[PDB]
């Protein structure tokens, strides 16, 4: 495919006062949760068989070791340069990783926000202070162009080079998880009532994997125009669901139905007929 | 700014009484990421549940997917609640086949 793919780990850290803070990490395949922190013992959590990506055990326990250095680091400076109790509690976001495109190009990036909004972000090799953050994004910028420029060049290297060849490992290490077809099941329901006299058609498509799909209302081979598509939810275990509806006048919704095609289905759609009350 | 949690509750399989199933509660959209997301079986807390690990979008706004499994039938009601420093009380959405 030519499709965009990605790789991050995000933080989320939170100072509730001046010497309390708690925090969470991860590391995403696109959507795809593959890899969780245990900050107790300060190391990573592969959640699936192929989540070391064809790194070696050495090259994962160093990058172990990295980021246990960066959060005592982190934890160091925060309290050095915290002590107004107004400030607090405050919300910290970190989210760094790849891009690949479509010929192989690689971009990393590595973005911060504090209280959700845009704080910083790591353009070629210098720190960038996001204007609407003002003077706090500036200091912050200030300490790390000035003050850890061996960070700097990790950084660079981790986005830029670490980044891409682990997503690649990944993509290569799960290949049957990543390319699997999961198909779908569909059934109707009925919504919440527009109004007197009228009924919201419900079909739900669950189960699904990848995650193009394609659902409509149909009355024969025409294409209702009321239909509308609910946002693609997740399910656990990877697959997706989704909800497609459609609103009509009572003694009319006879004849209706539900069609469903997805790539699992090699050709077979999913139909359903809509009942409600129409039969005995 | 601080934004307030959407809520979307959802069965894996279609409603049949007496058949195993999962309940979804999909909770997005929200900041700060502190946050009491509870699945209830008639008003009161499930234990055995699961969730994803925090995340967010490209906005910041956080999300997580909550899922539990369950055995429908025809006299309990099954609910997602959520308590946020946006809310006044409690916001509770429940589920219905
Ligand atoms: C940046 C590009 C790196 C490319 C190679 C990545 C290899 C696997 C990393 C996934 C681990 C995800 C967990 C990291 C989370 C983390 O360090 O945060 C802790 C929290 O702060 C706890 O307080
Ligand atoms: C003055 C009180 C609030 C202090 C907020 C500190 C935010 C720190 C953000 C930096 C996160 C790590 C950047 C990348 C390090 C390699
Ligand atoms: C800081 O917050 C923590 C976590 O809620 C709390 O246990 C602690 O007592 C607080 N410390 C203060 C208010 O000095
Ligand atoms: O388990 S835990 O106490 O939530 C881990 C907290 N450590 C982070 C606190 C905020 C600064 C970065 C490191
Ligand atoms: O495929 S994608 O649209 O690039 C994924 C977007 N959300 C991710 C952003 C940060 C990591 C958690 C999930
Ligand atoms: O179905 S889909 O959301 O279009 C696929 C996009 N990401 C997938 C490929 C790599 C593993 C994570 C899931
Ligand atoms: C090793 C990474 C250290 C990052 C330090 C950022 C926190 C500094 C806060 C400055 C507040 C003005
Ligand atoms: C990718 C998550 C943050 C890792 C930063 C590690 C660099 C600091 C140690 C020099």
């Amino acid at each position: 495919s030519q499709e965009h793919v990605s790789f991050h780990v995000i933080q989320i850290f939170s100072f509730v006062n001046q010497s309390w803070a708690r925090g969470q990490g991860s590391g995403w395949l696109d959507e795809l949760q593959t890899h969780g922190w245990d900050s107790e013992s300060g190391t990573i959590i592969f959640l699936h068989q192929w989540s070391k990506g064809q790194f070696s055990n050495e090259e994962l326990s160093d990058l172990e070791l990295l980021f246990r250095f960066y959060l005592f680091g982190l934890t160091r400076e925060i309290q050095d340069h915290a002590q107004d109790y107004s400030k607090y509690p405050f919300e910290v976001q970190v989210k760094a990783g790849c891009e690949l495109h479509s010929g192989g190009s690689p971009e990393g990036f590595f973005q911060v926000a504090f209280n959700g909004l845009d704080l910083l972000s790591f353009q070629q090799t210098t720190w960038v202070p996001s204007p609407g953050c003002g003077s706090l994004a500036q200091s912050v910028c200030h300490l790390l162009n000035h003050q850890y420029e061996g960070v700097t060049e990790t950084v660079y290297n981790l986005i830029r080079s670490t980044c891409p060849r682990f997503l690649l490992g990944l993509l290569d290490a799960g290949k049957m998880y990543v390319h699997r077809q999961v198909r779908p099941e569909a059934w109707l329901s009925s919504g919440p009532s527009p109004g007197p006299g009228r009924l919201q058609l419900v079909c739900h498509v669950s189960g699904f994997y990848p995650k193009p799909v394609w659902v409509m209302w149909m009355r024969g081979e025409q294409e209702q125009q009321g239909t509308q598509l609910g946002d693609i939810l997740p399910n656990a275990n990877g697959t997706w669901y989704l909800r497609a509806t459609l609103d009509v006048a009572d003694g009319e919704a006879a004849g209706l139905s539900c069609r469903v095609k997805h790539s699992s289905l090699e050709g077979q759609d999913i139909i359903l007929y809509w009942r409600g009350s129409l039969v005995p | 700014i601080q934004r307030t949690p959407k809520i979307q509750v959802y069965s894996r399989h279609p409603a049949e009484n007496g058949k195993s199933n999962f309940l979804n509660c999909y909770v997005s959209g929200f900041h700060p990421s502190d946050i009491e997301v509870d699945l209830l079986k008639n008003g009161e807390r499930i234990e055995k549940v699961e969730h994803s690990d925090l995340s967010f979008s490209k906005d910041w706004s956080f999300y997580l997917l909550y899922y539990t499994e369950f055995t429908p039938t025809e006299k309990d009601e099954y609910a997602c609640r959520v308590n946020h420093v946006t809310l006044s009380q409690p916001k509770i959405v429940k589920w219905d086949r």
